RNA sequence: GACGCGACCGAAAUGGUGAAGGACGGGUCCAGUGCGAAACACGCACUGUUGAGUAGAGUGUGAGCUCCGUAACUGGUCGCGUC
């Protein structure tokens, strides 16, 4: 049987200066053959801890690893701003080698409501027979947010896709884009296009809308 | 001084083959184990394969065994990953990594390359259409207007977006691409700006898609009423 | 008692023989740990609680021991000869 490395939590939010612990639980003995890596967006992983508890050369001592049987932990004793990243455990006790699923450590901050903007499709795009309607949720926290599309007040389902940025390095917020895709024929059969947003920082839902063919 | 550089990634059709290389520098691969590890977009690290020193023993993940072959050419100080019978699910950034020296770092992987993107898909290379996300003819939400560019229907990844040839960076958000059911990618880049500047400041999104020889610049202005 | 001869015993040693499995070892086998630029394979070191088939998973004229012999002897005993 391949060795499973069950990593928890999948994400955590913490403040600079906090002590955090990430856990990896192996499905059979791996002795101490467990390494931990840090990975920042778009970058290669970097080794932190080897052989369960040994600090890799050049890594700051606020990183530590511990072994408790088949359960392994990475602890950061006091988070620093450069420590927000995704962390992975890996066993090298037997082939095939196995990585845990990763833990994303994100920075906690005060709740911030999104600023919401809706964009109609450009006249250029309509020429080609497709209409993309875009809704932007700007600079909000926490990441949890709900966007619903309405076409003449009918709730849409299955015809939108969302994307979210990484936490901003300055203000620690997220932004989100949601795109509703319709054929040009479908788009021209209706008037009112609306994006309705719920967020923890909003006391009530917020709707942004336009009327097709208006300013 | 230790570096690994992977190359040979790109687009391949399902069922096709592709050979990646991992050029080592600052050390000699004969004295080390070399590993391949991959990362599907938005997902975690997945171990792929490794080759042991002195014996040449090779090991593979269940998901690639029988299809992939790892090898080394010590005269080029380079390791290879030959990938056959590729499937859409093999789309990933492929990293090569050196397992370090036992006395120094156990079995940890102490150096990693930057990775090379492999896209497995029946879609053909295509440049994006770039459409304006125009600032709304109302005033704006907060105190600032939002505008942007929609970078639609390109293949494969990646594209780059900048604003005002790199001069404008504050308040810019460029979103991760989504893979549409068509098999093509789409993304948007937005920027928040003061509403009072909309008629006098210039906003240009610079879009570069190197696989398709598509580089365009779109001025984003308010519309009519 | 001395010299001498013989027999019997003892006997360093030795030819053959055949049982014993980890409490005789091993350059036997298995496992684990560390080291060699080294997860396996190769080498070294170390630790192994039925580690573990007693003559072979062995290509040891291996040690010791059993059993059958042989035996140096500058050991013992007895007989006999001379004084
Ligand atoms: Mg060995």
């Amino acid at each position: 049987s391949d060795i499973q490395m069950t990593q928890s939590p999948s994400s955590l939010s913490a403040s600079v200066g906090d002590r955090v612990t990430i856990t990896c639980r192996a499905s059979q003995s791996v002795s101490s053959a467990v390494a931990w890596y840090q990975q920042k967006p778009g970058k290669a992983p970097k080794l932190l801890i080897y052989s369960a508890s040994s600090l890799y050369s050049g890594v700051p001592s606020r990183f530590s690893g511990s072994r408790s049987g088949t359960d392994f932990t990475l602890t950061i004793s006091s988070l620093q701003p450069e420590d927000f990243a995704t962390y992975y455990c890996q066993q090298s006790y037997s082939f095939p080698n196995t990585f845990g699923q990763g833990t994303k450590v994100e920075i906690k901050r005060t709740v911030a409501a999104p600023s919401v903007f809706i964009f109609p499709p450009s006249d250029e795009q309509l020429k080609s027979g497709t209409a993309s309607v875009v809704c932007l949720l700007n600079n909000f926290y926490p990441r949890e947010a709900k966007v619903q599309w309405k076409v003449d007040n009918a709730l849409q389902s299955g015809n939108s896709q969302e994307s979210v940025t990484e936490q901003d390095s300055k203000d620690s917020t997220y932004s989100l884009s949601s795109t509703l895709t319709l054929s040009k024929a479908d788009y021209e059969k209706h008037k009112v296009y609306a994006c309705e947003v719920t967020h923890q920082g909003l006391s009530s839902p917020v709707t942004k809308s336009f009327n097709r063919g208006e300013c | 001084e230790v570096q690994l550089v992977e190359s040979g990634g790109g687009l391949v059709q399902p069922g096709g083959s592709l050979r990646l290389s991992c050029a080592a520098s600052g050390f000699y691969i004969s004295y080390s184990s070399i590993h391949w590890v991959r990362q599907a977009p938005g997902k975690g690290l997945e171990w792929v394969a490794s080759i042991s020193p002195y014996s040449g023993s090779t090991y593979y993940a269940d998901s690639v065994k029988g299809r992939f072959t790892i090898s080394a050419d010590t005269s080029k100080n380079t390791a290879y990953l030959q990938m056959n019978s590729l499937r859409a699910e093999d789309t990933a950034v492929y990293y090569c990594a050196r397992q370090g020296y036992r006395r120094r770092s156990g079995r940890g992987f102490d150096y990693w390359g930057q990775g090379t993107l492999v896209t497995v898909s029946s879609a053909s290379t295509k440049g994006p259409s770039v459409f304006p996300l125009a600032p709304s003819s109302k005033s704006t939400s907060g105190g600032t207007a939002a505008l942007g560019c929609l970078v639609k229907d390109y293949f494969p990844e990646p594209v780059t977006v900048s604003w005002n040839s790199g001069a404008l960076t504050s308040g810019v958000h460029t979103f991760p691409a989504v893979l549409q059911s068509s098999g093509l990618y789409s993304l948007s880049s937005v920027v928040t700006v003061p509403s009072s500047s909309l008629g006098t400041q210039t906003y240009i999104c610079n879009v570069n898609h190197k696989p398709s020889n598509t580089k365009v610049d779109k001025k984003v202005e308010p519309k009519s009423c």
